[PDB]
C-alpha cells in the first residue's frame, strides 16, 4: 500500500518570463557620474562563479524565442531618453540658412563643410546674434542658398547634455528570488535545441550594450568555429548571425582639431556648435587588416556550405539599398557618430575546389535613434580628436533571394535591428522559475497521535 | 550538488537537499520594476507556506499523508520512482492531477484529523 | 480584406522609366512587416518580384535582372511605397501587384494579407 | 528540378463532391494557398498551419505528409470556381483551374 | 458552502469552512495604487499569524487554552452560542473583550507553559 | 409640484451603477467557548 | 425614484427608467479637414 | 488676434452659427508665418 507525501524544497523547474533585476560595476559609476548606462543604484556584478554544473542534465533552448531580449531592448531605450530629456529643448533653434560653401579652406572639391551664420536669440527676449556656426551637409537641406536643418519638420532637435557618456558599461541581468537563469556549455551550440550539458548562474555576465549596425562589435566570440546562426534558412526575410571565432582589428580615426563655440541663445540656454577648424581636412575613414580579413572570411564560407553544400560557390557583394543606417555601417566612438562604407569588405567570390583595406566615412549630427519617427538627438562636437580600435565579432548577413540556374549564392549586409545585436550575447541564457511543491509514494500512513 | 544540483540525482537521493533548496532563494528574500519584482517573490513564498498549512505539514520538509497514492498515473515501483527517476521527470508524470491531490490533502487529512482531535479535546 | 489603394494604369514606350505606388491606412502600415510586389504577365502564372522592409528600407530582390532594373522605396510618414521601374520592354507588360504580410515569426511562412487590385503596365511601340 | 510544382492541373468538377488539389516541393517549406478570379485581386485561403484565413467560409482544409500537401474544397460549390495556387516563400506553383 | 457562504450557518456548522475561507484570498495572494494594495494585503496576512504564534496556536485552524470562559461575557448557553447564532452576530456580542482575552491567551498560557517546559527539558 | 432637469455634478452618474454593491473587509481572528482544557504533555 | 431626501430640494432625483427610451442623432455634412503645421512637426486639426 | 466676418457663398439651411475666419499663425521657422483660414463655432469665440 502507498500513500502521498510532500516534498518542501523539491529541485524543479520550469520554463517562465519575469522581470530581471540591472546590475553593475559600482565602480563604473563613481568615474563617469552622468553616464548613461551607469545606473545611479544597481545591483552588484556577482562575479562568482556557478556553484552548479547540473550533472547529467540537459535542456532545450530558444533564443529566437528568448523574451530577456526584449527586456534588455526596453530598458536600453528607456535609459537613453531619460537620460536626455531635460537637457536644453533646441527646438526653436531653427531658423532660415543663409549661405554658400567654405572658403579660403586648406581643404583634403568636397561639399562637406558649410559654413552657416543665421539669425538667432539671445538671453533678452529684444536682442538678437548671429551664429556663424558651420553644419555637415548630412544634416541640412536646401529650401539654393537657402537652408534648413534636415529634421526641421520633425518635433524637436535636442541637444545631448555634454556631461553625459556613452560609453557602453557592462550590465548584468539577475533573476529575482525564487527565478533562476540557466547556462548552456555546449561548444559550438546553435543557440537552440537540446544541450547536451546546461548550468545554473545567479546572473549574466558580460554583456554590454553596443550600438552597431553592419558589424557585430566587442562581442563574445565562438570557443572554437565560426557559427552560423539564423531563425531558418530558407526563410529569406530572416537574418544570420556570423559569430567569429577570431576578432578582427579595425581602427577608425577623425581629424581636425575642430574647436567649438559656446553660444547663449536664452537664459542659461548653452548651445554647443562647431567652430573652426585647424590645419588641413581629411575624409575620416577606418582600417582593416587585409590578410586578417582573408582567414576570417574564409572560415565563414567554410561554414556556410555546411548548409548549402560543397559543389556551391559563395559571392559577397555591397549593401542592397535602403536607409543610410542599413546601407553604411555606423558606430559610435568618443561620443561621436560615424556612417563607414563597407563595400571594399565584400568585393569578392569564393569558388569550391601589412596591406590593408580603407573603408572612407561620413560624420553627422543629427540621429534618430532605434528608427524613431519624428524625434532627433542632436550630437554635441567632440572637440577635435577621434581614435577608435575596436574588435570585429561578426557580420550580420542576408540571403539573395530568386531561383537559380547554379550552385551561386550572395550574401550581404542587412537587417539595421537593433535586437538581433542583443541575441549574439543572450543566446547562451535561458530563464525559468523554480517550484517548491512535490509529491511522491510512500510506506507510511501518517500514524497519528494525540 | 548545491542549488538544483540535485536535479541530476535520484528523487531519493535529492531529499538531502530540500534544506539547501529552501535556504537559496526559495525563501524569496532578495538582497520601480525591482520593487514589484521582490513583492511577487513574497507572495509567491507565503502562498506555498499556506498549502503546507492547509495540508497540517507546515514547518516540516517533509510530511506523511493517510492519502493513498494513484499508482494508475506512474505505473511504476515505489523503489523505481525513487532510486531510477529524477524530480524533473517525476513531475510530468504526475503534473495532470496536482489539483486533484491537493484536494484530497484538505479533505482526508486535514480537516479530519482538527476535527476528531476537537472531540478528543473535549 | 482591406484592399490596398493603388495608383493608376497606363502605356509606356520601350526604354521609358515607370512609378507605381500604393497608400494604406496608418493602422496597417505600422502593423506590417514587409511589402511585397509581384507580377503577372497575361496567360502566365504568378511571378515574386522582391520587398522592401517598412522599418529600414532594406530590399530584397528574387531575379538580378530586376534588381538592376527595379527600386523599392518606402515612406513611413506618408504610410506608402514606391516601386521604380526603369529599361521598360514589350515582355514587362504586365499587372502589377501592392501586397502585405503581418506574420512577425519563423515557421509561420510567407503570407499576402492584403492586396491591391493592382495595375496594368502596357509597354508597346 | 522544379522547386514547388501543382496537380493535377486544370479538372471538371461536380457540385455535391469533395475536390482535392495538391502541390509537392523542394526543401520542405512551408506551404500556402491563394485563390483568383478574372480582373480580382487573390485571396488568401490556407496557412501555413492548415488554419482557414479569415474571411473563409468554412468549405476549406488540408494536410501534408513529407514534400506534399493536399487541401481539399468543401462540395465543390459554384462560388469557388477560380483559379488556385499553391505558394511556397518565393515560389508559386503553375496554378489550377476549376471548372465544371 | 463556498466563500462567506458560512455566514447564513450557525457558528457550529460554520467551523466546516474553515479552511475554505483561508483559501479564498484570506491568504493574500493575487490570482502605483495597486501596488500598495498587494503589499498591504501581505502586512494584514502576517500580523494574524503572528498573533497566533504568540498564543502557541500557529499551524491549526483550532485552538485551545487553558484560560477560562467568562459567563458573563455573554450570558449565554454554551448550545445557544454553537447552535442558534452566527458568528456575525458572535463578533458583536463579545466585541468589547478583545483586549483582555488577547492578553490572557499571551500572559496564562503561553509565556508560562514555554518556561515550565524549559524546565522539565534542563 | 414642479420638477426641472438639473445636477451636472458627474459624481450622479457613477452613483446610479455603484448603488447596488458595498465593499467590506473580512476579520478573521474569533473567540468562542468550549469544554476543551488544552491538555499539555511534556 | 430615488434621492438622499426629499424635502431638501438641494438634492438631486434619479429617475432609473425600467425600459430604455431610445434616440437617433446626427450632425452634417461632410465637412472636411485641414492639417496645419504650427511648429516643428506641430499637428493643428482645424475645419474645412 | 483673429479677423474675420460670417461664412458667405454658402448653401446654407441667416444663422449666425459659422465664421470665416484667419489669422497669422506660425510656422516650422521662427522666420516665416503663414494664413491658415478655417472655420469656428459661434460658441467657441468672442468679439
Ligand atoms: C525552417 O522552417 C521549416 C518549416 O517549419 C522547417 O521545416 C520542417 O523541418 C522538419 C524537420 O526536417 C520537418 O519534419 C519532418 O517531417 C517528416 C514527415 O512528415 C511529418 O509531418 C507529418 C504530418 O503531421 C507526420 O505524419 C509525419 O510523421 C511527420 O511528422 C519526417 O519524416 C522527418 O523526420 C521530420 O520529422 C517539417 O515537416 C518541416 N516543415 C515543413 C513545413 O516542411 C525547417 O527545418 C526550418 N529550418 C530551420 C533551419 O530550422
Ligand atoms: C520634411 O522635410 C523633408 C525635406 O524637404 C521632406 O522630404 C522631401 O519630400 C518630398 C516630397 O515627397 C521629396 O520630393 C521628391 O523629390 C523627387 C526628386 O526628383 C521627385 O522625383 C519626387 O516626385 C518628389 O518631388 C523630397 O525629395 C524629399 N526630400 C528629401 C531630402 O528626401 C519630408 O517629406 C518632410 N516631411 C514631411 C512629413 O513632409
Ligand atoms: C564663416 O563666415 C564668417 C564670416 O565671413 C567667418 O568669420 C569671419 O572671419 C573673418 C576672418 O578674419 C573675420 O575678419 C570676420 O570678422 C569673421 N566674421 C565675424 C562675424 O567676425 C567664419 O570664419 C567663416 N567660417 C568658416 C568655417 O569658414
Ligand atoms: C555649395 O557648393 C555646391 C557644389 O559646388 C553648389 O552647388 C553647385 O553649384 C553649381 C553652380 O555654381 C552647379 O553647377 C552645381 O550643379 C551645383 N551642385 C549641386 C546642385 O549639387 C552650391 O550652390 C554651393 N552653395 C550653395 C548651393 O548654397
Ligand atoms: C591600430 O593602431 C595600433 C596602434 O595604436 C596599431 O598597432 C601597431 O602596429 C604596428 C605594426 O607594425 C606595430 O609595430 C606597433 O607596435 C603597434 N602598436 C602597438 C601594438 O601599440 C595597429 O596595427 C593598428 N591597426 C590597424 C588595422 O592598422
Ligand atoms: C590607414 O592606412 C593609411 C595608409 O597607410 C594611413 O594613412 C597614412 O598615414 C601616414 C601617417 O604618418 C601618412 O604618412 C601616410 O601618407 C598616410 N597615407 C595615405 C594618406 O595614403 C591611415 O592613417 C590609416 N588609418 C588609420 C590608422 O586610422
Ligand atoms: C588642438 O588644440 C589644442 C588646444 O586645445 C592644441 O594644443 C596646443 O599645443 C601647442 C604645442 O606646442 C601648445 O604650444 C599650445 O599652448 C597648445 N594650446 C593649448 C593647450 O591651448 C593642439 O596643438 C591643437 N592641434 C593642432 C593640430 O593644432
Ligand atoms: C553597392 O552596390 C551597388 C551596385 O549594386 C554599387 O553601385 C555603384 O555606385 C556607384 C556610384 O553611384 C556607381 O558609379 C557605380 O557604377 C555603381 N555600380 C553599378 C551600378 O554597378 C554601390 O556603389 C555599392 N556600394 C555603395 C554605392 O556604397
Ligand atoms: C563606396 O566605396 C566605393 C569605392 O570607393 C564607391 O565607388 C566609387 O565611387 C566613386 C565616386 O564617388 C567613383 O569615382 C569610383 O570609381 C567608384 N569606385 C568603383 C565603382 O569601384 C561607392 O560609391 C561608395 N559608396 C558610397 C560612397 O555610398
Ligand atoms: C580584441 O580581442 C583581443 C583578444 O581577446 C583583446 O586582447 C586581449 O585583452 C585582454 C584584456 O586586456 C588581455 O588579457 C589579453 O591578453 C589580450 N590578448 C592579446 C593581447 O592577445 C583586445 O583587447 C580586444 N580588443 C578590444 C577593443 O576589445
Ligand atoms: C550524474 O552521473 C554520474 C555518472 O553516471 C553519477 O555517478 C553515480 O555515482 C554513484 C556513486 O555511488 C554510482 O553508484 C552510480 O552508478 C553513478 N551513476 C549511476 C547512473 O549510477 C551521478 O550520481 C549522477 N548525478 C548525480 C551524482 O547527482
Ligand atoms: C438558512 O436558513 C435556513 C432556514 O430558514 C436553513 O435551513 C436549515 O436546513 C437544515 C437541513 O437539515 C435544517 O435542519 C434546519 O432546521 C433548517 N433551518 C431552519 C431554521 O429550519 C439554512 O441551512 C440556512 N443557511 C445556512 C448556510 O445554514
Ligand atoms: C428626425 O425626424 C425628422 C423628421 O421626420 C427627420 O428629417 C427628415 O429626414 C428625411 C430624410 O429622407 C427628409 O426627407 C425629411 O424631409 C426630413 N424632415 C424634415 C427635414 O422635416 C430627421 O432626419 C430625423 N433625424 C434623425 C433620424 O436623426
Ligand atoms: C464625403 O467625402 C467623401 C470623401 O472623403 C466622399 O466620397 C466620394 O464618393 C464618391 C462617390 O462616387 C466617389 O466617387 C469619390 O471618389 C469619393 N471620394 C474619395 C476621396 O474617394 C463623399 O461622397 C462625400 N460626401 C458628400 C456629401 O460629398
Ligand atoms: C474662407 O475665406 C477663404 C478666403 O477668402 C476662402 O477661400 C478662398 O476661395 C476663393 C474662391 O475659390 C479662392 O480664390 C481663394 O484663393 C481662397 N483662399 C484661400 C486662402 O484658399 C474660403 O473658401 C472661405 N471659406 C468658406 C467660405 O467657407
Ligand atoms: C484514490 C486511490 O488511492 N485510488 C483511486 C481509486 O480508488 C479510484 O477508483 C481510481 C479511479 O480511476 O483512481 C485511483
Ligand atoms: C537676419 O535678418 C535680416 C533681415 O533683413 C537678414 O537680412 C539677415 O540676412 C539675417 N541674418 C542671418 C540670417 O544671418
Ligand atoms: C544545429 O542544428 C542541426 C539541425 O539538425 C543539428 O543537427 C545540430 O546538432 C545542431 N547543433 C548544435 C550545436 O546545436
Ligand atoms: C583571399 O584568399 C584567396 C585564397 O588564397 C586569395 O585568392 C585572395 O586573393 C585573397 N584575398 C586577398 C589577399 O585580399
Ligand atoms: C516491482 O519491484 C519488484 C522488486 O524489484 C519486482 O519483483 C516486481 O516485479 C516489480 N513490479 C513490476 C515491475 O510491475
Ligand atoms: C492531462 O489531461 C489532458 C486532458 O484533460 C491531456 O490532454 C494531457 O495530455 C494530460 N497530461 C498528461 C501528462 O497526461
Ligand atoms: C471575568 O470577569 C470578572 C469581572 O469582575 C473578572 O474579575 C474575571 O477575572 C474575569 N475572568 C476572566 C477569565 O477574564
Ligand atoms: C442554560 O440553560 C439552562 C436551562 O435551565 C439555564 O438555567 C442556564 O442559566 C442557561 N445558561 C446560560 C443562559 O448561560
Ligand atoms: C461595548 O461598549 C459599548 C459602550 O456603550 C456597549 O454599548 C456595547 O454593548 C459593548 N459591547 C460589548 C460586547 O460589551
Ligand atoms: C499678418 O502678417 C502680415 C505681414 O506678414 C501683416 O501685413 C498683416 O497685417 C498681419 N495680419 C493681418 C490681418 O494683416
Amino acid at each position: 500500500n502507498l500513500w502521498v507525501t510532500v516534498y518542501y524544497g523539491v529541485p524543479v523547474w520550469k520554463d517562465a518570463e519575469t522581470t530581471l533585476f540591472c546590475a553593475s560595476d559600482a565602480k563604473a559609476y563613481e568615474t563617469e557620474k552622468h553616464n548613461v548606462w551607469a545606473t545611479h543604484a544597481c545591483v552588484p556584478t556577482d562575479p562568482n562563479p556557478q556553484e552548479i554544473h547540473l550533472e547529467n542534465v540537459t535542456e532545450e533552448f530558444n533564443m529566437w524565442k528568448n523574451n530577456m531580449v526584449e527586456q534588455m531592448h526596453t530598458d536600453i531605450i528607456s535609459l537613453w531618453d531619460q537620460s536626455l530629456k531635460p537637457c536644453v529643448k533646441l527646438t526653436p533653434l531653427c531658423v532660415t540658412l543663409q549661405c554658400t560653401n567654405v572658403t579660403n579652406a586648406i581643404t583634403d572639391m568636397r561639399g562637406e563643410l558649410k559654413n552657416c551664420s543665421f539669425n538667432m536669440t539671445t538671453e533678452l527676449r529684444d536682442k538678437k546674434q548671429k551664429v556663424y556656426s558651420l553644419f555637415y551637409r548630412l544634416d541640412v537641406v536646401q529650401i539654393n542658398k537657402e537652408y534648413r536643418l534636415i529634421n526641421c519638420n520633425t518635433s524637436a532637435i535636442t541637444q545631448a547634455c555634454p556631461k553625459v557618456s556613452f560609453e557602453p558599461i557592462p550590465i548584468h541581468y539577475c533573476a529575482p528570488a525564487g527565478f533562476a537563469i540557466l547556462k548552456c556549455k555546449d561548444k559550438k551550440f546553435n543557440g537552440t535545441g537540446p544541450c547536451p550539458s546546461v548550468s545554473t548562474v545567479q546572473c549574466t555576465h558580460g554583456i554590454k550594450p553596443v550600438v552597431s549596425t553592419q558589424l557585430l562589435l566587442n562581442g563574445s566570440l565562438a570557443e572554437e568555429e565560426v557559427m552560423i546562426r539564423s531563425e531558418n534558412i530558407t526563410n529569406n526575410a530572416k537574418n544570420i548571425l556570423v559569430q567569429f571565432n577570431t576578432p578582427v582589428q579595425i581602427n577608425c580615426t577623425r581629424p581636425n582639431n575642430n574647436t567649438r563655440k559656446s553660444i547663449r541663445i536664452g537664459p542659461g540656454q548653452a548651445f554647443y556648435a562647431t567652430g573652426d577648424i585647424i590645419g588641413d581636412i581629411r575624409q575620416a575613414h577606418c582600417n582593416v587588416s587585409k590578410a586578417t580579413w582573408n582567414e576570417t572570411l574564409g572560415k565563414v564560407v567554410k561554414q556556410l556550405r555546411k548548409h548549402f553544400g560543397n559543389n556551391t560557390i559563395i559571392r559577397f557583394a555591397n549593401s542592397s539599398g535602403g536607409d543610410l543606417e542599413v546601407t553604411t555601417h555606423s558606430f559610435n566612438c568618443g561620443g561621436e557618430f560615424f556612417y563607414c562604407n563597407t563595400s571594399g569588405l565584400f568585393n569578392s567570390t569564393w569558388i569550391s575546389n601589412n596591406d590593408s583595406i580603407t573603408l572612407p566615412c561620413r560624420i553627422k549630427q543629427i540621429i534618430n535613434m532605434w528608427q524613431r519617427i519624428g524625434q532627433a538627438m542632436y550630437a554635441p562636437p567632440i572637440q577635435g580628436v577621434i581614435r577608435c580600435v575596436s574588435n570585429i565579432t561578426g557580420l550580420i548577413l542576408t540571403r539573395d533571394g530568386g531561383s537559380t540556374n547554379s550552385t551561386t549564392e550572395t550574401f550581404r549586409p542587412g537587417g539595421g535591428d537593433m535586437r538581433d545585436n542583443w541575441r549574439s550575447e543572450l543566446y547562451k541564457y535561458k530563464v525559468v522559475k523554480i517550484e517548491p511543491l512535490g509529491v511522491a509514494p510512500t510506506r507510511c500512513k501518517r500514524r497519528v497521535v494525540g | 550538488l548545491g542549488f538544483l544540483g540535485a536535479a541530476g540525482s535520484t528523487m531519493g537521493a535529492a531529499s538531502m537537499t530540500l534544506t539547501v533548496q529552501a535556504r537559496n532563494l526559495l525563501s524569496g528574500i532578495v538582497q520601480i520594476k525591482q520593487l514589484q519584482a521582490r513583492v511577487l517573490a513574497v507572495e509567491r513564498y507565503l502562498r506555498d507556506q499556506q498549502l503546507l498549512g492547509i495540508w497540517g505539514c507546515s514547518g516540516k520538509l517533509i510530511c506523511c499523508t493517510n492519502v493513498p497514492w494513484n499508482s494508475s498515473w506512474s505505473n511504476r515501483n515505489l523503489s523505481e520512482i525513487w532510486d531510477n527517476m529524477t524530480w524533473l521527470q517525476w513531475d510530468k508524470e504526475i503534473s495532470n492531477y496536482t489539483q486533484i491531490i491537493y484536494g484530497l490533502l484538505e479533505e482526508s487529512q486535514n480537516q479530519q484529523e482538527k476535527n476528531e482531535q476537537d472531540l478528543l479535546a473535549l | 480584406q482591406v484592399q490596398l489603394v493603388q495608383s493608376g494604369s497606363g502605356v509606356k514606350k520601350p526604354g521609358a522609366s515607370v512609378r507605381v505606388s500604393c497608400w494604406t491606412s496608418e493602422d496597417i502600415f505600422e502593423r506590417t512587416e514587409l511589402i511585397h510586389w509581384v507580377r503577372q504577365a497575361p496567360g502566365q502564372g504568378l511571378e515574386w518580384i522582391g520587398w522592401v522592409k517598412t522599418v529600414t528600407g532594406a530590399v530584397n530582390f528574387g531575379s538580378p535582372d530586376f534588381r538592376q532594373r527595379v527600386s523599392l522605396t518606402r515612406d513611413r510618414d506618408l504610410f506608402t511605397a514606391h516601386m521604380d521601374i526603369r529599361g521598360l520592354t514589350q515582355g514587362d507588360t504586365a499587372t502589377y501587384f501592392c501586397a502585405r504580410q503581418k506574420f512577425y515569426t519563423g515557421g509561420q511562412g510567407w503570407y499576402f494579407d492584403l492586396w491591391g487590385r493592382g495595375t496594368l503596365i502596357v509597354v508597346s511601340s | 528540378e522544379i522547386v514547388l510544382t501543382q496537380s493535377p492541373g486544370t479538372l471538371s468538377l461536380s457540385p455535391g463532391e469533395t475536390a482535392s488539389l495538391s502541390c509537392t516541393a523542394a526543401s520542405y517549406g512551408h506551404m500556402t494557398w491563394y485563390q483568383k478570379k478574372p480582373g480580382q485581386p487573390p485571396k488568401l485561403l490556407i496557412f501555413a498551419t492548415s488554419k482557414r484565413a479569415s474571411g473563409i467560409p468554412d468549405r476549406f482544409s488540408g494536410s501534408q505528409f513529407g514534400k506534399q500537401y493536399t487541401l481539399t474544397i468543401t462540395r465543390m460549390e459554384p462560388e469557388d470556381f477560380a483559379r488556385y495556387y499553391c505558394q511556397q516563400l518565393e515560389f508559386f506553383g503553375q496554378g489550377t483551374r476549376l471548372e465544371i
